[PDB]
């Protein structure tokens, strides 16, 4: 095959239900941490318990 | 449903609440709520439904022995120009405060809230709120049953409350629910 066989190969696609909800939901939570992280570091804060 | 899910937690020597006590249940919790209440600050929703939700949750994590007993964010969020749902949230967690702590200073900022503000809806939900959560009735004995208290919500149905109808059947209200019908009893 080597010598004349050219079949043009693809990435393996991950179409499965249960781990793209699984991304989609910790891509979501991270953006919303990151985001909720960095309002409350750069404006005025409170915290429920001491030095938090 | 996350706010009906917290049970009272199992302090120990009266433990100062703190993060090292923190239950690991109630963490998650407390990471939820965090997130939708800043989440509503830069998107808000309907009613602010959701910082009445979190502001009433935060008062059942008080309510219980997880969050210290800290009345200074309700009371920040009790201020003239918020949205009157959040006002009269955070005005029902500063009643509950008061009646669970005893307090005689946030008592007498509810009676000077009842005094000036704006709002006369406010006032009227203030007085309707102090009625059916009272800070003491009448067969308590309390620290905040002194002459002076009796002095103040006598000269709020006699004066203070002449401009409305509805602050002053408020205020009797009021008398009614912590002294009763005949003479206040703790005084000379």
């Amino acid at each position: 095959p080597h010598t004349y066989i050219k079949t043009p190969t693809y990435r393996e696609p991950v179409s499965d239900y249960q781990v793209l909800r699984e991304k989609a939901a910790s891509q979501r939570r991270d953006v919303e941490r990151a985001l909720t992280r960095f309002m409350a570091k750069t404006g005025e804060t409170q915290s429920l318990f001491k030095d938090d | 449903a996350l706010a009906n899910s917290v049970t009272p937690a199992v302090s120990v020597n009266n433990e100062v609440r703190t993060l090292d006590n923190l239950n690991p249940d109630v963490r998650l919790i407390l990471e939820e709520i965090t997130r939708f209440l800043n989440m509503e600050k830069l998107l808000p929703s309907y009613r602010h439904t959701i910082t009445v939700s979190c502001l009433r949750a935060i008062r059942v994590l008080q309510k219980n022995g997880h969050v210290p007993s800290d009345p200074a964010l309700f009371k920040s969020y009790a201020e003239y120009g918020h949205f009157v749902d959040i006002r009269i949230a955070a005005l029902e967690a500063v009643v509950d405060y008061t009646k669970v702590d005893r307090s005689y200073e946030e008592l007498q900022w509810l009676l000077n809230m009842i005094q000036n503000d704006p709002v006369p809806y406010v006032r009227h939900k203030i007085l309707n709120m102090l009625t059916k959560n009272p800070p003491f009735t009448k067969n308590m004995e309390s620290p905040l049953c002194n002459e002076a208290l009796v002095d103040q919500l006598w000269k709020l149905m006699n004066s203070g409350t002449s401009h409305d109808w509805r602050l002053r059947c408020g205020a009797v209200d009021l008398y009614f629910t912590l002294f009763g019908l005949s003479r206040p009893s703790c005084l000379p």
